[PDB]
């Protein structure tokens, strides 16, 4: 009857690859 | 995303609609589907 | 020798010891529809609690399979590789069997029943009986849908049994389907073969693959597919676009109906004979015991189907082989052992005297077996084997003076 | 630009024209998880049933070294399963098992035999045994395991 | 291909099959090289009858029977190389073209053979998550009525109105070309099996 | 001892899996020469044929004799599939397991993936007495032709 | 008794979430 | 020649384990001798009648 | 190779590369993405 509670939504903590939003021209 | 049903249930009642299929399996294995099914 | 019907009437009975390798494995057996994107979910969040127990360094939870005919894995079956620390980190009193009784206690979420073994044993149980789980029951015939209802209640007996943690049988046909019935009368209104109509289930609404891109030494899969509004849901598939061969817009529902249905989700076949496995996972008693007693509440709780065959494989079916073999090994050594002494001494009389000797050295181990609360298996039965060959070396180097 | 139609005009229908070509995700057959914080691409050695998995191993462990220089910037290597562990352990266990016995037996067998040359005869009688026996198992093809040390 | 005395059997298998590979190109496009049973005619052990006297079933039947029945019943025995059938008549799905309504209805034989080849498989669409359960989408498309072989589309008006094998064909069922036939007492032909030894056995 | 058959019938449901290629394919490799069991998993598009053999069975001719029976069987199998030997190992063979990760986000799932497909398998499977460097998890990056109805 | 009972902190850990039913046009 | 006159197999019926040919064939009466395959009938791809 | 946007982020807005995170075959994107939030 453990009561130990973990979170349920997802993760990512080994890397993600992003980028910024950058104001340019097509 | 959204269904209508044409009847079964009532304004207000909370239905699950995440982890439906481990919960949906455990009301299966413990009969509670075989007895709601038996009731009607 | 009246005083060994004591301990003996009161050990256990394994196959072989439970050997504790540095790491185990997490297998959690589910009903048979899940989806790979729940399925994964359901992976996380069982990993994420498993290595919440601090005996635990690393967890490698494993949903599918790996790129390798040594693994025909499902999406909904969950193989988590389990690393546990140096034995000298683990808590005071720490043992194997407690470490995994907090991971059994834990680890766990609704319909997902718990089993928990080591690699090497797992992997080799498997390759000889297929089982995954230390107990296991096979019901066989030829009717999906009868040898499915047996399991189902073997099942259920199963966890009404002292020892047992979970016991989960896997379904014939808990399959989910949504079928496109084609219909060739409509089709053919609009001038479309089976065929025809067919490239929109595969490649429209599936994402079958049309080619592979070559990149040096590397290839990488192309393939055409609608956008995933389209092909949402049933209703969607209704209402999936076709663009007919004489440029006629229709929808999908205009030559086929598609309809939810049940089937088999994957069937197993043992010899060609259609079969369910039960997985037990009992750890608390000892085996033997816990068989015997799943064989009584199985024969008097539920009636056999004609069709209907109900088998006890596992390691338990590795037991009776040996046994039957060691039964029969006994004689071999009982006049082997027999005629060595009636050839050192001649004496037939005189042999029969030491040989008649090891029913005593037999009593000796018995009772170390339960004072130091063992179980019988291969194991010990090999050591009185071997002890036996002691008590008649003995017995006679006291027939020497 | 994957021609579909043209006009006797020399004007073309291009697959852009239909469709959008994006670079995207196979159907997964199979996912790994690890430590509960990620998704993760992972390796699986498979040796050939009746080869050595010690042997292989190390192979494996050396040519990975190999490797970490032609690796790129910021990938680990991080194992989840190694059969090697446990042998070494299972191998230092039977071994040393195999020393206490005979030192444990030695001292037995110089407390019944008070002299020394005496004790030494029945101690001699061992490390000879066991080259016979490990000389037997090269000719037989066992090598050494819990099992066959354990004999 | 006949081996010399005191040749391993299973070495000259493996062998034959290993010239087979280098020999496979050699061949006719379509064409390609079977590798026969483990046995020999002499592996001709245990040969049987099927008889139904009352006349509820006829040699398409027990063809039948005998093919998809007792052939995998037997054939799990140890030992048993090759359950054969033995005479009988395979059911076969007869379309007999009258060419008058080829001509009639504008219609060519290549055309006909195509379409055929159009109208007999199943097609998956993958699946689909529906409260997280896995859908497999599985569509239809199988050839098992005569209704479904009738209703082969073979053209299509604008209007609508489209011209089906059954407008230039005749679909029955009829027996395939006989390469045996089995005769009882000889006071009738039947469908026979043969129990097949694996040599050295 | 043990021989796997992978015969991959894409986009066939189970039942026509069984029907048209596992279920002929286990039916013949029971009545190979030593053949004591045989498990078959009939799969969406998938059939995996497990054929164990009695004790005591040279490996590499229990294999030999698959072999020749599944070319006296390639015939009885739908037009497209065709059935694939096995590794030379089992499951058990399973020795050295190991995950790929990028914690500075330069690289990601895909990319990793092929690291593995196209590097790592090929650096490893150089070594003696390996018989399979198998991947597992990770992405494929697919070319995906999404195509507009409309 | 219909239905199931399950422990708060396994549907917690399921990450359950839940939807209310109302009346409407679709 | 293969599929008018001769009766080749052309595909087959999938029914559970088993299997059935299907064939495409003029009916006996176009094809019972030599003269009647020296007026065997043709519908030639430009839609002409002949022999 | 870079979409426009006509509205929905802020310029300097951290955003990841990649689709490759829901499986092709079929993760209902709509719940795999609530899957990422709560």
């Amino acid at each position: 009857a453990s009561g130990v509670r973990i979170d349920p939504t997802q993760t990512q903590n080994l890397g993600v690859k992003t980028a910024t939003v950058t104001r340019g021209p097509l | 995303g959204v269904t209508a049903l044409r009847s079964g249930l009532a304004e207000g009642e909370k239905v699950v609609s995440s982890g439906l299929f481990l919960i949906d399996s455990e009301a299966n294995i413990s009969g509670a589907l075989e007895r709601m099914r038996s009731e009607s | 020798v009246l005083t060994v019907l004591w301990p003996l009437n009161k050990v256990g009975g394994e196959f072989l010891p439970q050997i504790n390798e540095g790491d185990l494995l997490y297998m959690p057996s589910t009903l048979p529809g899940i989806s790979a994107a729940e399925a994964a979910s359901m992976l996380q969040k069982t990993d994420k609690l498993i290595m919440s127990v601090p005996e635990v360094a690393r967890v490698f939870g494993k949903t599918g399979k790996a790129e390798t005919a040594t693994d025909s894995a499902p999406l909904e079956m969950v193989e988590t590789t389990i690393q546990l620390k140096p034995q000298e980190q683990w808590r005071p009193g720490m043992t194997m069997d407690k470490i995994i009784e907090e991971l059994d206690n834990t680890v766990r979420l609704p319909g997902l029943a718990n089993l928990w073994v080591p690699p090497i044993r797992n992997r080799i149980d498997m390759l000889s009986t297929g089982i995954k789980s230390p107990i296991g029951i096979k019901v066989s015939g030829t009717v999906l849908a009868d040898i499915d209802a047996m399991a189902e209640q073997i099942e259920e007996v199963a966890r009404t049994v002292p020892g047992v943690a979970s016991a989960l049988a896997e379904r014939l046909e808990g399959g989910r389907y949504i079928n496109v019935e084609i219909n060739r009368e409509k089709a053919a209104r609009y001038g479309m073969t089976v065929a025809d109509v067919q490239l929109f289930v595969t490649s429209a609404v599936g994402g079958a693959m049309v080619g592979e891109t070559v990149e040096g030494i590397a290839r990488y899969p192309i393939n055409l597919r609608y956008p995933q509004s389209w092909r949402d849901s049933p209703q969607a598939l209704r209402q999936l676009p076709i663009l007919t061969p004489m440029k006629q817009q229709i929808t999908l529902a205009d030559v086929a109906d598609i309809k939810v249905s049940t089937g088999p989700s994957m069937l197993k076949t043992e010899n060609a004979r259609p079969t369910s496995w039960i997985y037990i996972d009992a750890r608390d008693r000892d085996m033997v015991s816990v068989v015997h007693d799943l064989q009584k509440a199985i024969a008097e709780k539920v009636q056999l189907k004609p069709g209907t065959s109900v088998a006890f494989s596992g390691q338990f079916e590795l037991l009776e082989r040996a046994n039957h073999k060691l039964k029969l090994m006994v004689p071999m050594t009982l006049m082997i052992i027999f005629v060595l002494l009636y050839l050192a001494f001649r004496r037939v009389g005189e042999a029969l005297l030491i040989i008649s000797s090891v029913p005593f050295a037999l009593v000796g181990g018995i009772w170390l077996l339960w004072w130091m609360g063992f179980h019988l298996s291969v194991a010990t039965g090999t050591g009185f084997i071997a002890l036996a060959g002691v008590a008649a070396e003995f017995g006679v180097v006291m027939l020497m003076y | 630009h994957i021609v579909l139609k043209a006009s006797e005009n020399g004007v073309p229908v291009y697959l852009r024209d239909v469709a959008k070509v994006q670079i995207g995700p196979e159907m997964r057959r199979g996912i790994a998880e690890l430590n509960g914080e990620g998704e993760v691409a992972g390796g699986v050695v498979i040796l050939r049933s009746g080869k050595n998995a010690r042997e292989v191993i190390a192979a494996v462990k050396d040519k990975l070294e190999t490797l970490k220089s032609s690796l790129p910037e910021g990938v680990e290597i991080v194992t989840t399963y190694d059969r090697s562990q446990l042998i070494d352990r299972a191998i230092d266990n039977l071994s040393g098992k195999l020393l206490e016995e005979f030192i444990v037996v030695a001292v037995v067998c110089a407390l019944f035999l008070w002299h020394v040359r005496s004790a030494l005869v029945a101690i001699i009688s061992l490390p000879l045994g066991l080259c016979i026996a490990f000389i037997v198992m090269h000719f037989q093809g066992l090598n050494a395991n819990i099992m066959s040390l354990g004999g | 291909v006949i081996f010399e005395d005191g040749t391993d059997p299973y070495w000259a298998r493996s062998r034959v099959l290993e010239y087979l590979n280098q020999v496979q190109g050699k061949l006719p496009a379509g064409v390609s090289a079977e590798l026969g049973p483990d046995a020999t005619g002499v592996g001709w052990i245990y040969e049987y009858a099927l008889v139904d006297r009352s006349g509820k079933h006829d040699l398409a039947d027990l063809r039948s029977l005998q093919d998809w029945f007792l052939k995998y019943e037997l054939k799990t025995i140890p030992d048993v190389a090759e359950v054969a059938s033995v005479g009988g008549v395979v059911k076969e799905y007869q379309v007999v073209i009258d060419p008058q309504r080829l001509a009639q209805y504008g219609i060519s034989l290549a055309e006909v053979k195509s379409a055929l080849d159009a109208s007999n498989q199943e097609a998956g669409g993958s699946s689909i998550e529906l409260a997280e359960a896995e859908y497999m989408v599985r569509a239809s498309g199988y050839l098992q009525t005569l209704d479904d072989f009738n209703h082969i589309v073979l053209k299509a008006s604008e209007n609508g109105v489209p011209v089906y094998l059954r407008d230039v064909a005749k679909v029955q069922i009829g027996p395939e070309m006989r390469r045996g036939i089995a005769e009882l007492n000889g006071e009738g032909e039947v469908a026979g099996g043969v129990v097949i030894l694996r040599s050295g056995k | 001892v043990q021989v796997i058959i992978k015969t991959s019938y894409p986009g066939q449901a189970p039942q026509i899996v069984e029907n048209q290629v596992t279920y002929p394919l286990t039916t013949t490799m029971l009545s190979v020469p030593g053949a004591k069991t045989v498990r078959g998993f009939s799969q969406f598009g998938d059939s995996y044929v497990y054929v164990i053999f009695e004790d005591g069975t040279d490996p590499y001719w229990a294999r030999s004799r698959v072999l020749e029976y599944l070319n006296q069987v390639q015939g009885k199998l739908p037009a497209g599939v065709s059935a694939e030997l096995g590794p030379d190992a089992t499951g058990v063979g399973w020795i050295y397991e190991y995950a790929l990760v990028d914690r500075s986000g330069k690289h990601d799932l895909a990319d990793l993936r092929s690291l593995q497909d196209w590097f790592l398998k090929y650096e490893l499977k150089t070594i003696p007495d390996v018989a399979e460097v198998a991947s597992v998890g990770g992405v494929v990056k697919e070319y995906q032709v999404v195509i507009d109805p409309q």
